[PDB]
RNA sequence: CCCUGACGGUAUCUAACCAGAAAGCCACGGCUAACUACGUGCCAGCAGCCGCGGUAAUACGUAGGUGGCAAGCGUUGUCCGGAUUUAUUGGGCGUAAAGCGAGCGCAGGCGGUUUCUUAAGUCUGAUGUGAAAGCCCCCGGCUCAACCGGGGAGGGUCAUUGG
RNA sequence: CCCGCGGUGCAUUAGCUAGUUGGUGAGGUAACGGCUCACCAAGGCCACGAUGCAUAGCCGACCUGAGAGGGUGAUCGGCCA
């Protein structure tokens, strides 16, 4: 533009948005829900369990859950590793991370942090998957 | 003019490319090579050639690369002034630097700059990053470098009158 | 009285009130991001012992003390009259 | 309509330089004559002759070429523009092309080169870069 | 931490001796592990700058934080270059002073001698090996208990005494005469690859 | 109630003090009017630096020292000069 | 002259004895430094982006080896950079996204040559002020360093007065 | 206590004010003043963004960037509530 056009109407940039938006929450206790309080994790209770089939061209039955969070908004979350122990109404912890298997899943549960349990064969990257060091 | 290829020259591969041509039935494949050539004293050329295997390709390219060479003036391991070289969607800015600072330059341009004996210079690519056009733009920008003596000769002045 | 107040210059704009006139003082100032100079205006109220000066006059005013809810200036002199 | 006669002068010089012929004529003005003298003193122009009949003009410039017909001015640029003016302070005077080129500055004591201004320690409006 | 491993795998991985030319690369000059004798293709220009940096870091046995702070400090001189001033500040640390003087064979031994409290600068004891020895400071050998087995023997066999080091083998005092120069200091590895390695850190 | 008092500036167990003239309502390490010298409780014969041409000017305007400031202002011979200017004229 | 320590028998210094009590986390297909075995067979699983897995997988899971850092090492969240991807510095509109279907015109933005004058912008000098602590420069003290202290510069689109 | 200048989003928020704007006098306060009264008049502010709605204590400073900038106002100091 001419610099007179710029002075009449300035430049405006684009606005960025998270991909873990249910992790900036607020309570639903006294009045309403507040957005200032960016968290690294949130916890919740799993209202179902089970399996689902991935996109094209993968092929599997990937384990997942649906979870209600402390701020009372609902999301589905992937449960990783080989073999878990999660049943209805067990309390879990979520972190960010999006799976590329199917739409609608944007979170991971963290193993070995609440009712969820670490996987019981691992020997190589136990800091993920929440396995303690074995004397073997 | 021709800097004639009769020196001690250390070449360098900058890129290779699997390139096809579909014919009746299936597919043909060649290899294209991009090579630089210089002596780390102020003479640098680029050249490319293609063949059916990688050694034959790089050979034909060094053949081509030696046919062209540029003079690349400098004033004590640092370019005389600041230039911007543009060639078809590749824009490259080059600045004089401080003594012992190094070369801060990207992949293609640093090969060109190091094989001419440049030691301290800053660069930036405000353009596309296709290796051939980056190399061509860089050489296009060195050709604009002016010696301090030539300017004083063209005008009716002496040096130490314009510096 | 070795300390000094502020005097200004402007062209009278309203003269409807009794003993009070609005004076616009005009100046140019730059843009913070871009360079060029824009013009800027602010209006002042000044006191008139007898409702003398009229529109288009080029006046000077001086700072006093609160004389009302809005007026803080008095009329020094008329420099150049409109016709 | 014409709004920048200094820019028109500069573009005449650059246009007639790139096509490499040896004369040029412009309508005269007190500022263009000043920068024609500054261009003559440093070694970009060969000569300048002043005709004047019944309107402002004119000014005739004689360009200059190397020994193998190469060009002594390589480009030329207008810095302060009507629409965004550029003022410079005594410690902000620019050095175009590491001293191998000149800048032209108007001060309270003339229209002078950028060396003569950082030797006097003043600043002003910046007209042009010629390198 | 410092390091305690086999110390000789380290030289076979950099391709440089690191131990006073006493040959760790005598037999098998290749790298450790299964794929040692069977080398493979080219190395990037990231591998080259990394390998130079690791060569210098393992020469004088320091950690990565301290290496980087020393490098950032050498950059505030602006009298000379930036790799020369670095490799020269590296030499003025009390461990190299004990190595060069000749009271110890290795640098690990010199480090343990200055750590366990057996040396003194200007009479006062100093215990920490990253100390910065300035020019003209006679460092001594704790004239309390200078009758130890290994110090005695390693003063006899002088494999290398430089042109900037002064010393007398009776009172056991040494000092730097003046600052060294690159010609006098490993003109073999680099100081430019290392400077480039820290440009994009 | 202008005062002349000490102000702590050490780390945890190595204290240092600035000699400062402050309104008495202010916090010990808060706002002050100006600084007048320095004092070091370590350094076995303790170190005092001070201007002593502003101390004599504040003293004659009604400022008042604390107990330690008076001790280290008499070891410097500033109270004698106040004595010889006021009750002598 | 004389008189007072919560920390506290704290820091510290001297003597004897013993290599004895004190190393883990991530990665190794390309980006990006570091590879071979066995198990399994589009399953179980992995992924930041490309993408792996259907009988000889350096991409899954173990073992051996190797690389990076180290009393820490990885993961998630938030912000600036890379991003000239809102471009004053520093981009564009024939066909890639982008010239209103065209005119007439109030306010605004910008304007030919020249003599004298003014000093609003512009340039420049002197004085006041822009706290202390911070970043930075020189010097000094804790065995070194973090840290602590002394003397300076810097930072205004600032005010007043003279060219 | 009064004044110049400076730091936020929305025009899918354009009209807002009736002690409101000015004068005469009286009361009142440390103090000037619509600060509050009685009378007289019809003024004041707005595209150079009034009004309304949403969000926010402000600064020395701190992180990042070649710079111009952008993002924060926790420990420590100043002002406010």
């Amino acid at each position: 533009p001419t610099i007179n056009q710029l002075v009449r109407k300035p430049r405006k940039s684009k606005v960025e948005k998270s991909d873990s938006p249910a992790l900036n929450k607020g309570y639903n206790s006294f009045k309403k829900t507040q957005t200032n309080v960016n968290s690294p994790q949130k916890r919740g209770v799993c209202t179902r369990v089970g399996t689902m089939t991935p996109k094209k061209p993968n092929s599997a039955l990937r384990k997942y859950a649906r979870v209600r969070l402390s701020n009372l908004i609902e999301v589905t979350a992937y449960i990783p590793g080989i073999g878990h122990n999660l049943q209805e109404h067990s309390v879990v912890l979520l972190r960010g991370g999006r799976v590329k298997d199917l739409p609608g899943v944007r979170y991971h549960i963290v193993r070995g942090a609440l009712d969820t349990a670490g996987v019981n064969d691992r020997k190589q990257s136990r800091s993920k998957y929440g396995t303690k060091r074995p004397k073997a | 003019y021709i800097d004639p290829k009769h020196l001690e020259l250390e070449d360098r591969v900058v890129a290779i490319n699997r390139v096809t041509k579909v014919v009746k039935g299936g597919r043909r494949l060649r290899f294209a090579a991009l090579v630089v050539v210089g002596d780390k004293n102020g003479h640098v050329g680029f050249g490319t050639g293609k063949a059916q295997e990688v050694p034959e390709a790089i050979r034909k390219a060094i053949e081509d690369a030696k046919k062209n060479l540029v003079e690349v003036p400098m004033v004590g391991s640092t370019i005389p002034h600041e230039v911007i070289g543009v060639f078809g969607g590749g824009r490259i800015l080059m600045k004089p630097a401080v003594e012992g600072s190094g070369v801060a330059a990207g992949g293609p341009v640093r090969a060109v700059l190091e094989l001419a004996g440049v030691a301290d210079i800053t660069s930036k690519s405000l353009g596309s990053n296709t290796p051939i056009n980056v190399v061509r733009a860089t050489v296009e920008g060195l050709k604009q470098l002016k010696r301090a003596e030539e300017v004083a000769a063209l005008r009716g002045k002496s040096v130490e009158e314009i510096i | 009285e070795r300390n000094q107040r502020k005097v200004y210059q402007g062209r009278v704009v309203s003269d409807k009130m009794d003993k009070t006139i609005t004076v616009v003082v005009e100046t140019k100032k730059n843009h913070p991001i871009y360079g060029k100079r824009m013009k800027y205006s602010k209006k002042y109220k000044a006191h008139d012992e007898n409702n003398t000066a009229k529109v288009g006059d080029i006046v000077k005013i001086m700072e006093t003390r609160p004389l009302s809810a809005t007026k803080r200036f008095r009329l020094l002199e008329v420099v150049e009259e409109a016709v | 309509v014409m709004t920048d006669p200094i820019a028109d002068f500069l573009t005449r010089i650059r246009n007639a330089n790139m096509v490499k012929h040896e004369t040029l004529e412009v309508p005269a003005s007190k500022i263009k004559r000043d920068i024609a003298e500054i261009l003559k003193r440093e070694g970009f122009i060969r000569d300048v002759e002043y005709i004047e009949d019944d309107k402002q003009g004119v000014i005739r410039v004689f360009l200059k070429y190397g020994k193998n017909e190469e060009r002594v001015i390589t480009n030329l640029k207008r810095i302060s523009k009507p629409g965004l003016r550029a003022y410079v302070k005594a410690d902000e005077v620019p050095k175009v092309l590491n001293g191998l080129g000149i800048a032209i500055i108007s001060t309270s004591e003339g229209v002078i080169t950028d060396k003569e201004a950082r030797a006097k320690n003043i600043g002003g409006e910046v007209i042009a870069y010629v390198w | 931490s410092r390091y305690t491993g086999p110390s000789w795998k380290v030289s076979r991985r950099l391709g440089i001796s690191l131990s006073g030319t006493g040959k760790e690369l005598a037999r098998r000059p290749y790298k450790p592990g299964q794929h040692g004798p069977n080398s493979r293709g080219k190395v990037s220009e990231y591998g080259m700058q990394l390998t130079e940096k690791q060569k210098l870091r393992h020469m004088y046995g320091m950690n990565e934080r301290q290496f980087r702070t020393l490098f950032i400090k050498a950059s505030k001189i602006k009298e000379g270059k930036h790799g020369v001033n670095f490799m020269v500040l590296l030499e003025q640390r009390l461990d190299n002073v004990v190595y060069r003087l000749g009271l110890a064979t290795t640098r690990r031994q010199a480090r343990q001698l200055v750590n366990h409290g057996h040396i003194t600068v200007d009479g006062k004891r100093v215990d920490i090996p990253s100390y910065h020895v300035e020019v003209g400071q006679v460092i001594g050998v704790r004239e309390k208990s200078q009758n130890i087995s290994t110090i005695k023997e390693a003063v006899e066999a002088t494999v290398g005494r430089p042109a900037f080091v002064s010393f007398d083998t009776e009172k056991l005092e040494g000092s730097f005469t003046r600052l060294p120069e690159r010609d006098e200091l490993y003109p073999e590895i680099d100081e430019a690859l290392v400077v480039e390695y820290y440009n994009q850190k | 109630a202008v005062k002349i008092r000490l102000k702590r500036m050490g780390s945890k167990k190595s204290p240092f003090y600035r000699i400062v003239v402050a309104d008495s309502r202010s916090p010990r390490d808060g706002r002050f009017i100006e600084t007048v010298g320095t004092y070091n409780p370590l350094k076995d014969p303790a170190e005092v630096v001070l201007k002593e041409d502003l101390v004599l000017d504040w003293l004659s305007k009604g400022a008042q020292p604390s107990d330690t400031v008076r001790n280290i202002l008499s070891k410097e011979g500033v109270m004698k000069k106040h004595h010889e200017a006021k009750n002598v004229k």
